């Protein structure tokens, strides 16, 4: 009861966006509270809110968007419904992302954000199974 | 907060892309007119590469986050001012 | 009986500690073999890395659960 | 608010063991320390020993034989103790809290202690 | 077996590689390039009647500020400046319930930072991070990779000082001097605020990243002694900043110091 | 370890007068720039309190007629206008070195 594919990539760009944004007030409130002087703690944690909300929200957003797009994209040329591609675009996600910078970096990137893909399906398994029995 | 899961997904993200396009054209001209005198080649590269990703997310986030709220602010009072 | 809000949240929660739990030995496999016992210790390294990376997973699949 | 308060032992005799109990209000001992300072009329004052932030302690040296310095979180206090006292210790002895750039600012009521038979 | 590519084929896409630079330099490449460009300031032409409308200028003044230094950019001297004397005159014009409950308790960063509030009633968080990133970071790194010792005179403490002393007097020795430029900082922020003595002196932690280029040349030919024109290195800053309750009348410094520099 | 010095050990001026008290140190108790001496007054019947910490600032709710400078080996402290219930004993107070020490003491009184 999805989508199709080219008009889910704008929602998914959305939906990462509004979770970096709220996820980034709850810690960077959290940090506020903490590193402000006694008597004026919610005034830095308001000030702290306000400078440091969208880059978490940007990162977020550029990161769903950029991997949603290469999942549609190996969906449509592998044509199956298997899991796999589930890892496979999120590891050239990972290629998308720290290009700048060496190969070494790409390299470890790619590896670690593909074996979180990888455990994130492994994991998804067992609340499929006893969840529903 | 009460949800409702759409208006919201498409206006953040149809100006997120929207305005990470527009600093894009505005940060290529930009490191497009600071180019150096002498010519190393690879330094031109970095210099435009540096200019582009300082320009792009800063006219994306503030757009973003500028339609986040006001979908926010609506969606808030959309059903609880009918009248 | 899809719309329930409670239950949405409640399973993004569980969700979100469950991955977290996993994460956190999945960070905690290399550092410590590369960064020796550190300054705090071998236990409290992990024990760092699995409290942070179930928090910084829980606290976005609450989010993501109702988005 | 902030308030220093100290026990009464006082009259004791020669060779004998002392007992002070410092209990602190408005603050946390885990994030402040404790400086013991005594006040002889013919000596002026010196200093004794301290109990730093961090938990661990630190004597003068011309007392270190018979200092001790110990310290309690959940009750809120600092316990001193000197094993010998003789005729030239009778003086008043303070314990006084340390805030930034070592300054005693609050310090308690001061307990007259006197050598006598 | 595969240790042996990494010679043969880094070489082989070198190669090819400056045939496309001669593929770029050439007159069609280069005509190419001035006609894009041309272009590009005729749709710039064209779309600025889309800019000059005042709707989209409100927007902009919404939108667009300051806060793109946030996200990089490296300032001219002049500028930099020319911004310090705007701002003077704009101026001048068993887990027990007590722990979950000390969370409203006074803390450590809460004593740096209200002796930081107590010495001046206009310090905070956001203000201090705005005037680090503006101000004091690419003076300090440009003073530093450009050998320039007054500049970093009043700024240091006598340890890093005499540490960096010690380091241009080899140099010195070596008969050549130091030449660089600093060509993006980004990431400037306060890690941690401790208290570094026995004596509870309050301290402030600095950390930055910065792309910089290091060679030096003979003060009497001028050619390369170390170093490559190539090569742009990556490199990460952290200092320590504290305060002398004296001098703070003292411009140019504003009563800062600099206790730590260390270079990874 | 440090040996202080206190110059007038008998003082006694006139209302609304100039006091200036010096403390004297056998060494330079300066660290980072910053100069780590306090300065502690005593009523005759109550514990000491501070005045001034790292010789330039004032204490908690202590009144700004009371002053202090100096640098190196000497320090000084002003109270430009004399007040009647200032009588009292007055000390200075290193702050560098593990054996912390007290001045020797000043009287001051009002003719
Ligand atoms: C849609 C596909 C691209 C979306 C954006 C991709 C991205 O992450 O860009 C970085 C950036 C995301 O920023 P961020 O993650 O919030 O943090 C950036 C850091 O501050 C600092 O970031 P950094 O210094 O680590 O560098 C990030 C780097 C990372 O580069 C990439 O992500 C490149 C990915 C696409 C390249 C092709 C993939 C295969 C080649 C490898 O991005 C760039 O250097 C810009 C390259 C983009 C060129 C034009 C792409 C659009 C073509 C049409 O996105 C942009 O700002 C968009 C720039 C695109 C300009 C064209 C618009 C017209």
């Amino acid at each position: 009861s999805r989508d199709p594919c080219p008009i889910v990539i704008l929602n998914d760009f959305g939906g990462a966006f509004a979770m970096g944004a709220i996820g980034g007030v709850v810690w960077h409130g959290i940090k506020g509270f903490r590193n402000s002087p006694l008597g004026e703690r919610g005034s830095g944690a308001m000030s702290a809110i306000k400078a440091r909300a969208p880059v978490l929200g940007g990162n977020f957003g550029v990161w769903g968007g950029l991997f949603s797009t290469f999942d549609c994209a190996v969906k449509a040329v592998r044509k199956r419904e298997d899991p796999w591609n589930a890892i496979i675009a999120g590891f050239f996600t990972g290629g998308a992302l720290a290009v700048r910078g060496g190969w070494r970096h790409t390299r470890n990137s790619s590896i670690t954000c593909a074996c979180l893909l990888g455990v994130i399906e492994g994991v998804g398994l067992m609340f499929q199974r006893y969840a529903a029995w | 907060s009460r949800g409702w899961t759409d208006d919201l997904c498409y206006g953040t993200g149809a100006v997120y892309l929207l305005g990470l396009g527009i600093g894009g054209f505005s940060g290529m001209m930009q490191g497009l007119q600071n180019i150096p005198p002498n010519s190393p080649g690879k330094l031109q590269l970095n210099t435009v590469l540096n200019h582009i990703t300082k320009r792009g997310p800063f006219l994306g986030n503030n757009a973003g986050i500028l339609a986040l709220s006001y979908n926010i602010i609506n969606s808030t009072i959309d059903a609880l001012r009918g009248k | 009986q899809q719309p329930s809000n409670w239950d949405k949240f409640k399973m993004g929660l569980m969700m979100g500690t469950t991955v977290g739990v996993c994460t956190g030995i999945l960070f905690g496999g290399f550092a410590i073999a590369t960064q020796g016992p550190g300054p705090d210790g071998v236990v409290r390294t992990l024990g760092k890395y699995i409290a942070g990376s179930a928090g910084t997973f829980g606290l976005f699949m609450s989010i993501g659960s109702i988005i | 608010q902030v308030q220093l308060k100290q026990s009464g032992p006082g009259l004791v005799q020669p060779s004998q063991s002392l007992s002070i109990t410092c209990t602190v209000s408005g603050f946390s001992l885990t994030t402040y320390g404790v400086h013991w300072v005594r006040q002889s009329p013919g000596k002026g004052l010196e200093w004794l020993g301290v109990m730093w932030r961090g938990g661990s302690t630190d004597f003068n040296a011309a007392f270190m034989s018979r200092l001790s310095i110990t310290k309690d979180n959940s009750k809120s206090q600092v316990f001193f103790k000197m094993n010998s006292l003789q005729a030239d210790d009778t003086a008043i002895y303070y314990c006084a809290r340390y805030g930034n750039y070592d300054a005693m600012d609050y310090w308690g009521q001061g307990t007259s202690v006197t050598v006598s038979s | 077996g595969s240790t042996i590519v990494g010679k043969t084929l880094k070489k082989t896409g070198e190669t090819m590689e400056h045939i496309a630079t001669k593929a770029w330099e050439s007159e069609l490449g280069k005509n190419t390039r001035k006609a894009a460009a041309a272009t590009a300031k005729k749709l710039d032409e064209s779309f600025e009647p889309v800019r000059q409308t005042k709707i989209y200028k409100e927007v902009s003044e919404v939108i667009d500020d300051g806060e793109s230094s946030r996200y990089g950019g490296f300032i001219t001297k002049e500028q930099r400046r020319l911004k310090r004397e705007r701002d003077l005159a704009s101026g001048k014009r068993r887990k027990i319930t007590n722990k979950v409950g000390g969370f409203f308790a006074e803390t450590e960063s809460s004593r740096v930072y209200s002796q930081f509030k107590l010495m001046d009633p206009t310090f905070s968080n956001e203000s201090f991070t705005r005037h680090l990133r503006e101000y004091i970071v690419p003076e300090i790194l440009e003073a530093y990779v450009k050998g320039d010792v007054k500049v970093l005179k009043k700024w240091f403490s006598e340890a890093p000082f005499n540490v960096y002393a010690a380091q241009q007097k080899i140099f010195k020795e070596q008969d050549v001097y130091a030449d660089g430029r600093i060509l993006d900082i980004r990431g400037v922020e306060i890690v941690s605020a401790k208290l570094l003595a026995p004596q509870d002196i309050p301290v402030l932690v600095v950390g930055c990243r910065a792309q910089e280029i290091n060679l030096y040349r003979k003060k009497k030919t001028g050619e390369i002694a170390a170093g490559d024109e190539a090569n742009i290195l990556m490199s990460s800053y952290a200092m320590v900043f504290t305060r002398d309750p004296e001098q703070i009348d003292d411009d140019e410094t504003e009563g800062w110091k600099i206790l730590e520099f260390v270079r990874g | 370890d440090i040996v202080l010095t206190q110059s007038p050990a008998s003082l006694a001026v006139s209302l609304g007068q100039r006091a200036t008290i010096s403390c004297r140190a056998s060494e330079s108790v300066d660290i980072y720039g910053i100069s780590f001496m306090n300065w502690f007054q005593q009523k005759p019947g109550q514990p000491p309190k501070l005045l001034i910490y790292a010789t330039s600032n004032q204490g908690s709710g202590v009144p700004a007629r009371f002053s202090g400078s100096g640098s190196g080996t000497d320090f000084s402290l002003n109270i430009h206008p004399m007040e009647e219930d200032d009588t009292a004993m007055y000390f200075c107070q290193q702050s560098k070195e593990v054996p912390r020490t007290f001045g020797g003491g000043t009287k001051l009184e009002i003719k």
